[PDB]
RNA sequence: UUAAUUGCGAUAACGAACGAGACCUUAACCUACUAAAUAGUGGUGCUAGCAUUUGCUGGUUAUCCACUUCUUAGAGGGACUA
RNA sequence: UGACGGAGCCAGCGAGUCUAACCUUGGCCGAGAGGUCUUGGUAAUCUUGUGAAACUCCGUCGUGCUGGGGAUAGAGCAUUGUAAUUAUUGCUCUUCAACGAGGAAUUCCUAGUAAGCGCAAGUCAUCAGCUUGCGUUGAUUACGUCCCUGCCCUUUGUACACAC
């Protein structure tokens, strides 16, 4: 290895971080592929990052939000519920803590678990307003791949946030349990159940 | 080498200097240690009970090392914080002046901080050497 | 007046506040089977109150089995060290 | 879940009473040369593979 | 003798040429000196309601005024405080001669 | 490891100063149930009694509760600041007092009755049921009758 | 006359100047080693310019950075930008382009913010609301 | 077509005026100019602590020297969608 | 994604006394409010690096109308003023009520913006939960429509002209 020690020494673990790209210091971005070809080119996993805290220029135009790391999007969507506005230093702390539980329990790469979960909880069909003129009326339409990822992330965040409301379990394990259960496609997930509701509603009003 | 108080993390150094202040309590112990609230903004006395005076002394001395001159009001402003004024919104409130005064005078008695020109206090010549010797210790404790 | 909201918690199953013996044998033989262990895990499955997991989580970390994968602010993540 | 992978080649325009849906001319990757028009709720520009749960329903302007 | 020429005004152009004339009189003869020091502008701001009465949508105002301050540092004996004291004063800007 | 067992001395409930003191909680906060004792005063009483603050109310030896109890009924004798009492410079005598569970409520009625009998503004408004500290009542304090 | 260069950097309102002279590999901020940040999470964010290309180019330089202004993350973003521009400046007064041009290409290939400062700045507050776009709550009846 | 009767152009209309635009201020850029202990930076002396092996962290206006990258400005440049 | 107790602990706008008594540094006394003897400043110079808060790291706690939350009151200690009583305000102890995410309906918002956070100034002898500005942390969601609420031009109809 490269044992270079400067005048100000750095721990060997940080020196190890220079071999591969950032890697969240413990978790491979590579060997992580989105199973669905529909969500390819919209779930950014190729570009690696040390941390999920960047001041990107993502909201100026339409589609630079697609060119954003998926892990960073999870931290942004975990920053909601009113009083928890800002405090991005916190948001990455649960993400780091939750991401660890995905490694201690269900021992695969947690980044892989994240990407397959969002591809398995993104609605494929949805209903829309068409009331036109006459009280109400629904009508089913399709969902774009970008909206599939956005809806998938939103459902996972709100489900763990609600399940952590007035409960001993912290948001770290609640996020971990929600993502793991959605990863394997189990019915106990709030996001999976919500996807069933939207798809069934669209199927009935087809 | 060339280690010093700036070559150390804050938490480890303050605890280490608190460790090398409790083992021999040479500095002082005020009579009202267990009844102060550290400020009019804080609602409860510190839960350290037995200590918390050499912990503040460790923090004050480390703060003195990186600076040149401070005052008791400066320590009050630094060690203060927001106060929950009931339904009214929070507001910055200075710390307890007597507590910082007793700490600052206590650091003078041992010989770690003394008065300086242009007003205020300053780290002592014996104070600088022992505080730097602390840094040479806390790094090698983990080594 | 009217509230349009519910007012009930559940049924507080208050449990151990001081560690006893009949569950001291329980903990030493039951947590070493936890692939993931933390403060909340034995609060739910082992049914332990507030100021006993933190001591118990400090218990085995200093003594034996479970190991500090990631112990940090408000989250002590430990595995089934074997 | 029998789905059909279909990639758009042309976007007609956003439709609906509130502009929440869009008409797109989309062709299927498998069994190509067959082209249909479908509705999209989210943002779509081109080369987007939408998961079509059912591939047999002609789309039209919605009120 | 540490003559310092302090100039304050609200018009930048009129204050600039006064400093230019003072500095041009300085660089003539010998008069080793320090050039114009550019102090930050003091921007007064009084915010007031446009409505004289209380009726009307809340529409506030801001009447601002900028003060430009520059001082000229001279260093020479009495043979120039017979010469510098000839004030090159334009309307607006003012001068305050301060020694030591 | 700072783990200790229990033999049976734990009592799930206490009774100090003629009031219910529930156990299962830390001693510093289990004493807050007494009418007239708060978080700071209970912390002060426990600190001078040397009762090992990190101790549950049930897991307390009986020899320490009497020491706590005696401090409750006579704080000024045990080096307690004169400014750490609820009833300071009593209108009857002037000695610094400290009302207790039953004394806090009873003494409260006496001073209102003293205020009422003298026909002062605070006394009459207390009988009326309105505010006595000068708050506005036009839009506040409605659901009281 | 010992070899040295200087740079600057801002995030929102902070400033960070790196006097990168010729040394034995000392990276210090406000007299403290680089390993003592403060967010303890963006420590790898300030570790960035150290690790994109390698530590071999950092073995003959000492970067001393003084920072003033902004929040804790703003200070961190000031430090990373200053040292990244400090590295290129040392390569922009002594060393060849191949050292510099692939240094200065790779830095922006990962993120443009390492050299290019964030152009966005706070907008002035307008009357009628707590912020610029935000307005007070209006009501009828 | 444009944020805009803002333009292309059409045309019993031609030539115009006000508004808009243009303009002014502020926020961003300048390692290019003028500079500056009422803003700083580096260096030379005095002096302190750690290690002394080569250094690091500091304090110091009469210890002086040099500079304006950061700090402020004045005159200017840059942006026109190329 | 909490409260509490320790530590780290970083900003910008702006104001400040002459024949007055302002901003107050520093030392001393007091748990605190505050008091006391002085110092610097007509101001990039002194207050002030406004060492602000939200923030982060160690611990206390535990899912508990509880260590959440501080209305309601009782007693005491000081400041401002000729005067404070229907407490100006500040500080200490104690009392610890509604409130467990809010129904018909409705407000604001497309980037450093929303939101969270504090600061300065205005009113001022004293009193911010207000307003005007400043900076700190900093999301999701559109790149479209006239469906609802309104606007501009043209065509068309009118028994309207104080004009649906």
């Amino acid at each position: 290895f490269t044992p270079v020690v400067l005048a100000t020494p750095i721990p060997e673990e940080v020196q190890q971080a220079q071999t591969e790209i950032k890697l969240f210091n413990k978790w491979s971005f590579e060997e992580v592929e989105v199973k669905d070809a529909s969500l390819v080119d919209y779930v950014q996993v190729r570009q690696p990052i040390f941390v999920a805290h960047t001041a990107g220029r993502y909201a100026n135009k339409r589609f630079r939000k697609a060119q954003c790391p998926i892990i960073e999007r999870l931290t942004n969507s975990l920053m909601m519920n009113g009083r928890n506005n800002g405090k991005k230093l916190k948001a990455v702390r649960i993400i780091k803590h939750t991401l660890d539980i995905i490694n201690v329990l269900t021992d695969q790469n947690p980044i892989q678990v994240v990407v397959d979960a969002i591809t398995n909880t993104g609605p494929r069909e949805d209903t829309t307003r068409v009331g036109g003129g006459g009280a109400a009326r629904r009508q089913a339409v399709d969902v774009s791949p970008l909206r599939r990822v956005n809806q998938a992330i939103a459902l996972l965040t709100i489900g763990a946030r609600e399940a952590a409301f007035r409960n001993i379990k912290t948001i770290a394990e609640t996020l971990a349990e929600e993502l793991i259960n959605a990863a394997k496609g189990s019915s106990t997930s709030y996001a999976i159940k919500k996807k069933d509701e939207l798809e069934r509603v669209a199927k009935s009003n087809r | 080498p060339g280690v010093s108080v700036r070559d150390v993390a804050a938490q480890d150094f303050i605890n280490a200097y608190a460790s090398f202040l409790q083992r021999q309590g040479k500095l002082e112990v005020p009579g009202y240690v267990d009844i102060v609230k550290t400020s009019s903004g804080n609602e409860m006395p510190p839960q350290d009970a037995e200590g918390w005076f050499y912990k503040r002394a460790a923090s004050v001395a480390r703060h003195i090392y990186m600076r040149k001159q401070v005052g008791v009001g400066k320590l009050n402003k630094l060690y203060g914080g927001a106060k929950s004024r009931g339904v009214r919104p929070y507001k910055h409130i200075d710390a307890s002046g007597s507590i910082n005064r007793k700490v600052l005078q206590a650091l003078e008695k041992i010989g770690i901080v003394e008065i300086s020109p242009k007003g205020g206090r300053r780290i002592s010549e014996n104070g600088q050497r022992d505080l730097d010797r602390i840094a040479a210790q806390t790094l090698e404790e983990d080594e | 007046k009217k509230k349009w909201s519910k007012k009930s918690m559940k049924d507080r199953a208050q449990h151990a506040v001081i560690l006893d013996q009949e569950k001291y044998d329980r903990i030493l033989k039951e947590v070493p089977t936890y692939r993931y262990v933390s403060v909340s895990v034995l609060v739910d499955r082992l049914k332990i109150g507030g100021s006993l997991a933190r001591i118990a989580l400090r218990h085995l970390e200093k003594e034996g089995i479970i190991k500090p994968i990631s112990k940090h602010s408000k989250q002590a993540i430990y595995t089934r060290a074997t | 879940t029998p789905v059909t992978l279909a990639k758009v080649i042309k976007v007609l325009g956003r439709t609906g009473s509130r502009g929440g849906v869009t008409q797109v001319r989309v062709e299927f990757l498998e069994d190509t040369s067959r082209t249909i028009v479908r509705n999209v709720k989210g943002p779509v520009r081109e080369n987007d593979i939408l998961v079509l749960m059912e591939s047999e329903r002609e789309a039209r302007r919605l009120r | 003798i540490k003559i310092r020429i302090t100039l304050t005004s609200t018009k930048v152009k009129q204050l600039e040429n006064v400093s230019s004339n003072i500095v041009k009189n300085a660089e003539q003869h010998n008069l080793v000196k320090k050039g114009p020091v550019r102090l930050p502008t003091k921007v007064l701001k009084i915010s007031t309601r446009k409505t004289p009465n209380g009726e009307g949508s809340k529409t506030w105002e801001t009447y601002e005024m900028r003060i430009h301050k520059r001082y000229i540092d001279l260093e020479a004996p009495v043979q120039i405080v017979k010469r510098i004291t000839q004030i090159t004063i334009e309307p607006g800007v003012d001068v305050e001669v301060v020694v030591a | 490891s700072l783990v200790v067992q229990e033999q049976g001395s734990f009592q799930h409930i206490l009774r100090l100063l003629n009031t219910n003191v529930d156990g299962n909680i830390k001693i510093v906060y289990a004493l807050t149930t007494i009418k007239g004792v708060g978080r700071r005063y209970s912390n002060l009483v426990c600190k001078k009694a040397d009762v090992d603050l990190h101790k549950r109310a049930g897991e307390l030896t009986q020899e320490e509760l009497e020491r706590i109890v005696q401090i409750m009924q006579n704080p000024t004798h045990y080096k307690i600041p004169a400014w750490f009492l609820n009833r300071q410079n009593d209108i009857t005598d002037g000695k610094d007092y400290h009302t207790l569970a039953n004394n806090v409520e009873s003494k409260l009625r006496d001073d209102l009755e003293r205020l009422k009998k003298i026909r002062a503004h605070r006394g009459i408004r207390h009988f009326w049921g309105l505010r006595v500290r000068g708050q506005h009542t036009k839009t506040t304090g409605r659901r009281r009758a | 006359a010992v070899p040295s260069v200087q740079t600057f950097g801002k995030k929102k309102s902070a400033t960070a100047v790196a006097h990168v002279k010729a040394g034995k590999g000392l990276i210090k901020v406000n007299g403290s080693p680089i390993t003592l940040v403060e967010p303890e999470i963006l420590r790898f964010k300030v570790y960035e310019p150290l690790l994109l290309v390698g530590l071999d180019k950092f073995s003959n330089i000492d970067i001393r950075v003084r920072v003033t202004g902004g929040g804790h993350v703003s200070q961190v973003y000031a430090i990373r930008q200053a040292i990244a521009k400090g590295l290129v400046a040392y390569h922009q007064k002594y060393v060849d382009e191949q050292s510099k041009n692939e240094l200065k290409k790779a830095f922006t290939s990962y993120d443009r913010t390492l050299l290019i400062a964030d152009s966005r700045r706070p907008e002035p507050k307008k009357f009628g609301g707590k912020g610029a776009r935000s307005r007070f709550q209006k009501s009828y009846r």
